[PDB]
RNA sequence: UGAGGUAGUAGGUUGUAUA
DNA sequence: TATACAACCTACTACCTC
């Protein structure tokens, strides 16, 4: 991994799109395994390379293959994720967020706020208020700059819980008439949902509300569209939680799901988890290798 | 879809039209469909697979009922009161809870062994005690909010002291059956052998 | 015995204002949302990377299947799909020589051997993007076998 | 076997071909087996007092299905 | 790193209660 | 400050491709 990372650093600071290919991936027949089979065959699977590697190529210079059209219009999305960085200083945490919204003109805006903001805990998976107020003003200020009016809702999700401090600066932030939710998306809790007949697992959409705060959603397992599964042995759900906030756990489940189509990096129906928070892993993922950047550039193209 | 039906020209407005308003996907099948009804003349895989992916478009899900089983096996009685017993200078400091034969916790300032029941005889054969100190606490308070929070104990940590004590039950009765342990990163495995069954 | 609540699938656009849930088939039918005219692309590798770059770049020019056409849909090819050109003989080409990754790769740190190897390939790149006139959309590294361990 | 690593070799080996059927009724199988009462398991906490698990698990149902696949 | 998923392993933090 | 738990967090290797 750091091949890849550090290349991606560096490039950007001169801001330049890349793509990194290996010489297996594309001539998979001649690195073979010692036993005449090849180590990673793509015999039965070459369209969806073909598909995966065009997409991305395409994406990376300059052009749109879809966008998203069944989304609330004038809320905000963020995705705040924390990668440990523990080099020479101390075990800090870096947070890296990702913003999506669409308005004025049925467009979609999919960028990352950058600039990690830090915190000098060993634990501490939190931001201070200084750094929670730059990241709402950041974001707002975005938002406000790209369609002159400021937003009618926020949508914070993350892979943790927010306190009281981080809540009442995001607040004192926050302008007289813009609400804000914060939703919690945990991955691996232990439930498992049989089908009592057949021999094929549940669909994907099915959902479970346990509390007008917190709900189940099936975001992988079989669809009908493939006649085939998003996934193997049985399926695993998605908890989410409506922490710091009031809205209905309908609407939440519903932008989930849309989140969960935007996947630019590959041509698949869909992902289990929200693209907004993996792209925020990789942008942080990139980052934390490098050394101090001033003003990272917010577009996708460099990092991915 | 701005054309009202009252505004249609003569001559169209009393044939069969073919919505391609809502999506050009559903307007092409039924094209086909008309076309395939009413003996339509036409000539490699090139549009057996693109017919193929014309029709599977659009596979939406039915109506159907289905019933899903799952994993959470529910807990059908819980034993009445939590006792809470003080036990002092009848348990050693440097003598740990655990090696018990019933689940007991020493936890809060006083009052230690928590476990549901007693006759721990034999392991600490004090068998001097007397009962009049003993908290007893209902569980039904203690499981189903309620008021059963004081100064002593708060309803969270009454609850994780339940769960401790389930979760340490199940260890223990796992072991008079007939199966052998695994121990994986953070919990147990419990696994039948080949000359059972 | 509780019940599940149903979720309908999201919709995603595509050209002419059209609507799907699956990227591939709705690509395919109606195509992309905006016009870039081509891909100019660059390679930086040996020239071994060159060849099977180019190999792949025109094997994707022309239609390619699967063995189960409706799990996975197939391949148009580049330009039925996209409308964007995107060819072999439009390439610009930087050389790394086998006697600099002997060089570099073999021995030293870990952490030195990577940071050696990153060093040549963007070294490469940049110079390349400052000290030159052909433009280049997207840069490919086409690393090889030996780097990657 | 005492290796960490061949039993991860090994689970995800034999995991593979297992799916919905193959895996439901080897964990309800594995459940009522342990099970002294025919509804229920019986945990000793106590000489006088016990915790009771069900033999049956909980059961979903919902108003939305697919057509199985041959 | 063309990608996605499943599982294992290793550590860490907060809130009690103790020595 | 260190050791016994429940509730939460991240970060690696190894193996699959339906
Ligand atoms: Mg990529």
């Amino acid at each position: 991994a750091q091949f890849h990372d550090q290349l991606k650093a560096r490039l950007l600071e001169h801001t330049i799109p890349t793509q990194i290919l290996r010489e297996s991936t594309l001539a998979w027949r001649d690195f073979k395994n010692t036993f005449g089979a090849p180590i990673r065959d793509f015999s039965k699977i070459e369209g969806h390379l073909a598909w995966t590697i065009s997409t991305a190529a395409y994406y990376k210079a300059g052009g749109k293959p879809w966008k998203l059209g069944d989304i609330r219009p004038g809320v905000c999305y963020l995705g705040l994720v924390y990668k440990k960085i523990e080099k020479s200083k101390n075990p800090q945490n870096a947070c890296c967020a990702a913003q999506m919204f669409l308005d004025n003109g049925d467009g979609t805006v999919f960028k990352g706020e950058v600039g990690p903001w830090y915190n000098p805990e060993k634990g501490e998976y939190h931001l201070k208020p200084k750094e929670a107020k730059a990241l709402l003003t950041q974001a707002l200020e975005s938002y406000k700059e790209q369609n002159k009016s400021y937003p009618k809702e926020v949508f914070i999700h993350a892979r943790t819980r927010f306190n009281d401090e981080e809540w009442n600066a995001f607040n004192e932030v926050t302008p007289k008439n813009t609400n804000l939710v914060g939703v919690t998306i945990t991955k691996s809790k232990p439930l498992k949902l049989y089908k009592t007949e057949g021999a094929f697992p549940i669909m994907r959409g099915n959902a479970y509300i346990v509390d007008e705060k917190k709900a189940f959603l099936w975001t992988l397992g079989f669809v009908p569209k493939l006649q085939s599964t998003l996934s193997m042995e049985v399926p695993n759900p998605i908890f989410i939680e409506i922490n710091k906030g009031e809205a209905e756990i309908q609407q939440v489940l519903k932008d989930i799901l849309a989140l969960t189509k935007l996947n630019y990096n590959a041509c698949i129906y869909a992902d289990g988890e929200p693209v907004t928070l993996r792209f925020a892993n990789k942008i942080g993922e990139i980052l934390t290798a490098s050394t101090e950047i001033k003003t990272p550039p917010l577009a996708f193209k460099y990092y991915i | 879809e701005n054309l009202s039906y009252d505004d249609i020209n003569i001559e169209i407005v009393r044939l069969n039209a073919i919505d391609f308003k809502k999506s050009w996907a559903k307007g092409l099948q039924d094209l086909l469909d008309a076309f395939e009804k009413q003996n339509v003349p036409k000539k490699h895989s090139k549009s057996n697979l693109l017919y193929q992916q014309i029709f599977l478009h659009d596979k939406q899900a039915i109506e159907k009922e289905e019933t899903y089983d799952s994993n959470w096996f529910p807990i059908i009685s819980f034993p009445n009161e939590l006792r809470f017993h003080r036990y002092d200078w009848r348990l050693p400091k440097q003598f740990d809870v655990r090696t018990l034969a019933f689940p007991a916790i020493r936890y809060k300032e006083y009052l230690c062994t928590f476990a549901w029941e007693y006759d721990f005889i034999h392991q600490l054969p004090k068998t001097e005690t007397y009962n009049g100190q003993e908290s007893i606490r209902i569980s039904t308070s203690d499981i189903l909010s309620g008021r059963y929070d004081t100064d002593f104990i708060r309803n969270y940590e009454c609850q994780r002291l339940i769960v401790q004590l389930i979760n340490k039950a199940f260890e223990l009765r796992m072991k008079d059956k007939n199966v052998r342990e695994y121990q994986m990163s953070k919990t147990f495995a419990y696994w039948i052998e080949k000359g059972k069954l | 015995m509780k019940e599940l609540i149903y979720i309908e699938e999201p919709s995603i656009l595509f050209a002419h204002g059209q609507k799907c849930t699956d990227p591939r088939d709705g690509l395919a039918l109606f195509g992309p949302l905006n016009q870039i005219y081509g891909i100019k692309s660059g390679v930086v590798g040996t020239q071994k990377g060159l060849q099977i770059f180019k190999s792949y770049l025109d094997k994707i020019q022309k239609p390619i299947y699967n063995h189960n056409n409706i799990t996975r849909p197939m391949f148009p090819g580049f330009e039925a799909v996209f409308g964007c050109k995107w060819e072999s003989q439009n390439i610009v080409f930087k050389e790394i020589t086998d006697e600099e990754i002997r060089r570099y790769l073999f021995n030293a740190s870990t952490h030195k051997r990577t940071y050696d190897l990153v060093t040549l390939f963007n070294d490469k790149i940049i110079t390349a993007n400052k000290n030159d006139e052909e433009r280049v959309d997207v840069w490919f590294v086409i690393v090889p076998e030996e780097i990657y361990k | 076997i005492k290796s960490k690593s061949i039993q991860h070799s090994s689970r995800r080996k034999q995991g593979k071909n297992w799916w919905n059927d193959k895996w439901r009724e080897k964990l309800l199988a594995f459940i009522r087996f342990l099970s002294d009462d025919q509804n229920a398991i019986y945990l000793n906490v106590g000489s006088e007092e016990k915790i009771l698990i069900s033999n049956k698990p909980l059961k979903f149902f919902g108003k939305m299905s697919y057509v199985t696949p041959s």
